[PDB]
């Protein structure tokens, strides 16, 4: 049991220079005497540069660094799911060893051209608006950013609990398993999201992989790449999963610090010149493959928190430059009584129409049309009285459309409701409610749809389309409910 | 203008007698005018005695002619104060900060000092080297809990 | 400054969008001194916007400055050592 | 100009000037002699005298560089060191001097084959087991070598014995074993 | 002597790299040979960070640099109401001395 090995020059700030190590590959993990690791990051003539996975109090100066042969990797599996592990796969909920038997490297290359297929099966989230305006598919990177405090975590808890009905179901292609890698965020916001996902039984498929505010910015830094990895396991072996980062402006931020005291030359705002590689060689694992590799898949929704709708910043700039579309949130509309705080002009999604069901297909084009009549006019209310009846019209189901996508926490609406809906929405049979009782309204009507016509949305659900008998059906449901409802 | 060291007060006051919990005031980096008037007030409002053992509040002061080094660490010192209550007694304590501002720009400055981070990147509330790992020990332990309140 | 530029365009953009929305209503009413008022507010709504596109050329001016001379704070303090 | 690079490499100026004698001595085969006149010539420069002289500030490069080729050319060197000694010297980096010999010296030490090995343990041993481990450290050798052994004594490992040859490093100590057992029990 | 005393390795710009003057505090105020004084600010591990109260044109490299022991100190008091002094407490509007019997850092 003989290890080439090295001294400690210097140790503090998550950086120790390492004399030796004359044979210590880039990127590999050295493991310390206290049982810290850490990664070989710079190879330079007179000594290694290493960051260190854990805190800087264990090493003094003259300390022992052993080699173990291995480009940084963490262990993948489905014994992972359902726990809580720190950046490096050790688990942190206290609930025994990872039993996982494979090991996968946190910085693999991602699938080239061949591999691929186009983005079409949809990846339900349960709110409203995104399912509706700004849908979201199984191989697609959908950016989610705004400022702090906006419902950014809360709707990808949304997504996170909406698969239990596809995962507790029957179909195996339909089956999504989650992964949330928390980077930069308060022990006990994990701690909520932990409780959360198991109030819902949504832990059941969830890995959660925590790197703190209190952890070191390597731990920050290598947190994504490790949940990543986690999720290409699914990926390449047939499955389908689903990964947020949560999130990463705070990766960059651990990743500039690291640059920093590496001694690296700084670029734009202090971010080393390599940060949009970065972000880009994570998000680019998340693909849609074929038949011929497997089918799986693996969805991204990494986050980004600007400051007062900076969108024209460094990070926030690469990161929409990298992925397929944004969801923008805000604080005006998270004010003005929008909850969820999409913004429907200002989001979008580059794959779109490929990643719905034929049925929400039908409903939200309509919907997004009439949106964009409404907005393109919203600024003329308040003297609607005085302008001309069609575009008050419009105004008036501008409004009513918008209170449609009002939406509660912890209820992600499953695909035949939300098209249900959408359809009493958009039909104008609300028109003639007034805007303050249009949650009342979806509310009971929900519930009696749900109740009284299963046979539909069983129907609508096994066909994904409103036919002309279900469209039938529904003009039946929406009408008398709608004639007896206060 | 509006009275707002009187609202301090009753929540430290209410804080002790509702509970058994105290509180831990850092003065980081803070006008040393402001502290005394502070420290009179607390005085004649009972929340402190000086010829007692029941007086409900610890102080931490760090003014603001004091080097960036103080001015920095000076906020971890109330906090070392109330982690004792919380993780030896169980209580409840209320640890209050009179400015973060201060203390990211009192970091700021120490960073500078330093020369080694350049002065666009501050103290990053996430990062473990400076904000974050003060502001993660401000928790609901399971066996306390601290609460800080920020002016 | 980007922020007070970011003030002044705001303004400017309040008013604009102001006489858009008193232009089309003072179309609708027009179903003399009505028409006069809507094409005034045309008129108003149309230099409100050439003021936009200036304010905007300018900010894209005190923005670039300003990335420029963060860089050079920067390099300036990293080459120090 | 081609240069022989030593098999080790020392860096900074003070490896440069190391790296670059040896070369130079390595291209006319000196390298015993300018190494035992590089180890007394730093014995003279550390002399109080001298030794206080040369780190001056203020006197000028000129003339002591004149002064100290004066002082070396009487122990009859070679023209190799004296033209180190110049060199460093209207250089200015003579306060350096030593460290280059100490660099030099242990450029030597690799090409002799000396290789440094420590074997610490808890308290001192006795030199019947040392030398028999001699003989167990010398086993894994290549063809050709010469070892060093510098062996230090703790108790703080209580115990076994720490093999730190060159890069290679097994930890057999108690300490090693008992924290092992602890995050073994614990895990 | 190089404990209480050094010598200009460098000047320039109203910065003086002075060698030696081991035992000087920080921020304290040394004299130069010329007449002129200087504060110490950097105290380096080599030299000192001499910054001149004057015109650096009257020091020159290899100038003797002697430790006075006082740090800066301006005369206070009610005589000094009335007079327009410099930065040091020396009296500028040529009315005569300054009848300073008390004095304060
Ligand atoms: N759809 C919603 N409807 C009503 N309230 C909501 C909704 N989503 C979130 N909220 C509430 O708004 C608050 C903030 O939401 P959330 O924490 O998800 O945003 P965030 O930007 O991710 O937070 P942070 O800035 O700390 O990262 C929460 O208390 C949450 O309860
Ligand atoms: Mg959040
Ligand atoms: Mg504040």
């Amino acid at each position: 049991d003989l290890e080439e090995t090295g001294r400690v020059l210097s140790i503090g700030d998550g950086i120790a220079r390492v004399h030796g190590l004359r044979n210590v590959q880039a990127e590999e993990m050295v493991e310390f005497s206290s049982g810290l690791k850490g990664m070989s990051l710079n190879l330079e003539p007179d000594n290694v540069g290493v960051v260190v996975f854990g805190n800087d109090k264990l090493i003094k100066e003259g300390d022992i660094v052993k080699r173990t042969g291995a480009i940084v990797d963490v262990p993948v599996g489905e014994e992972l799911l359902g726990r809580v592990v720190d950046a490096l796969g050790n688990a942190i909920d206290g609930k025994g060893p990872i039993g996982s038997k494979t090991r996968r490297r946190v910085g693999l290359k991602a699938p080239g051209i061949i591999p691929r297929i186009s983005v079409r099966e949809p990846m339900q989230t349960g709110i409203k608006a995104v399912d509706s305006l700004v849908p979201i598919g199984r191989g697609q990177r959908e950016l989610i950013i705004g400022d702090r405090q906006t419902g950014k975590t809360s709707i990808a808890i949304d997504t996170i609990i909406n698969q239990k009905r596809f995962n507790d179901g029957s179909d195996e292609k339909k089956k999504l398993y989650c992964i949330y890698v928390a980077i930069g965020q308060k022990r006990s916001t994990v701690a909520q999201l932990v409780k959360r996902l198991t109030d819902a039984d949504a832990m059941k498929y969830t890995i959660v992989v925590s790197a703190t505010a209190s952890d070191a910015a390597p731990l920050q830094y290598l947190a994504p790449y490790s949940g990543c990895s986690m999720g290409e396991y699914f990926r390449d072996n047939g499955k389908h999963a689903l990964i947020i980062y949560d999130d990463l402006s705070k990766q960059a931020v651990a990743y500039r610090q690291m640059s920093l005291l590496l001694r690296r030359p700084p670029g734009r705002e202090a971010y080393p010149g390599d940060v949009f590689y970065l972000h880009s060689r994570l998000l680019e694992r998340a693909a849609k493959m074929n038949d011929a590799f497997g089918g799986g898949s693996l969805t991204a929704l990494p986050v980004i928190e600007t400051q007062a709708g900076d969108v024209s910043a460094y990070i926030p700039t690469n990161v929409i430059s990298i992925t397929d579309g944004q969801i923008f949130l805000e604080t005006e509309l998270f004010y003005k009584g929008i909850r969820p705080a999409i913004n429907v002009g200002l989001s979008v999604s580059r794959v779109g129409s490929a990643a719905q069901t034929r049925a929400m297909k039908q409903v939200a084009g309509t919907m997004k049309l009439e949106l964009a009549q409404y907005r393109e006019v919203a600024a003329f209310a308040q003297f609607g009285s005085d302008l001309d009846a069609a575009t008050q019209q419009l105004l008036s189901r501008g409004v009513r459309l918008t209170e449609l996508l009002k939406q509660g926490q912890y209820s992600p609406m499953a695909i035949e409701e939300q098209v249900a809906v959408i359809y009493a929405g958009v039909r104008g049979y609300l028109d003639k409610l007034e805007p303050s009782k249009i949650t009342k309204f979806e509310n009971a009507f929900l519930s009696h749809v749900v109740s009284q016509h299963q046979a539909l949305l069983g129907t609508i659900r096994a066909d994904g389309k409103i036919s002309e008998q279900s469209d039938a059906k529904l003009k039946e449901i929406v009408t008398n409910f709608l004639a007896g409802f206060e | 203008g509006v009275g707002k060291t009187v609202l301090i007060m009753e929540l430290i006051n209410n804080v002790a007698k509702a509970h058994g919990g105290y509180s831990v005031f850092a003065g980081v980096g803070e006008r040393t005018r402001e502290g005394n008037d502070l420290y009179h007030e607390m005085i004649e409002s009972g929340v402190i005695n000086l010829k007692d053992a029941t007086s409900k509040v610890a102080l931490v002061y760090g003014q603001m002619n004091e080097p960036p080094g103080a001015r920095a660490r000076v906020a971890l010192t109330g906090l070392t104060v109330a982690e004792y209550f919380r993780d030896q007694e169980g209580q409840d304590v209320l640890l209050f900060i009179d400015n973060i501002f201060r203390f990211t720009q009192a970091g700021s400055e120490v960073s500078a000092l330093l020369g080694r981070i350049p002065s666009a990147v501050g103290y990053q509330p996430t990062l473990a080297t400076d904000m974050g790992t003060m502001q993660e020990r401000i928790t609901t332990t399971k066996k306390g809990s601290i609460t800080s309140v920020q002016a | 400054t980007l922020k007070d530029i970011t003030r002044r365009l705001k303004s400017i953009k309040n008013i604009q969008k102001i006489t858009k929305s008193m232009k089309m209503v003072a179309a609708a009413k027009y179903a003399s001194e009505q028409s006069a008022r809507m094409t005034a507010m045309d008129n108003a709504s149309k230099n409100a916007s050439e003021m936009i596109d200036k304010l905007t050329l300018t900010f894209n001016r005190t923005r670039q400055a300003v990335i420029t001379k963060e860089l050079i704070e920067i390099i300036s303090g990293a080459a120090a050592l | 100009a081609k240069l022989v690079r030593p098999p080790v490499q020392v860096y900074g100026i003070e490896g440069r000037y190391a790296t670059a004698l040896y070369s130079a001595a390595s291209k006319q085969n000196k390298l015993e002699q300018v190494e035992k006149e590089l180890l007394r010539v730093a014995q003279i420069l550390k002399e109080p005298k001298v030794a206080a002289s040369v780190l001056n500030p203020y006197v000028k490069r000129s003339i002591k560089v004149k002064s100290l080729n004066d002082i070396t050319a009487k122990e009859r060197f070679s023209p190799l060191t004296t033209n180190l000694i110049n060199l460093l010297a209207e250089n200015g980096r003579l306060s350096n001097t030593q460290g280059v010999v100490s660099a030099f010296s242990t450029m030597m030490s690799v090409h002799r084959g000396e290789v440094p090995c420590t074997v610490t343990s808890a308290s001192p041993l006795e030199e019947a087991t040392l030398s028999e481990l001699k003989t167990v450290l010398k086993s894994f050798l290549s063809q050709g070598q010469v070892l060093k052994l510098e062996a230090k004594t703790d108790p703080s490992i209580l115990g076994g014995m720490i093999v730190r040859i060159g890069e290679k490093y097994v930890d057999m100590s108690v300490k090693t074993k008992i924290q092992k057992l602890g995050r073994a029990m614990r895990e």
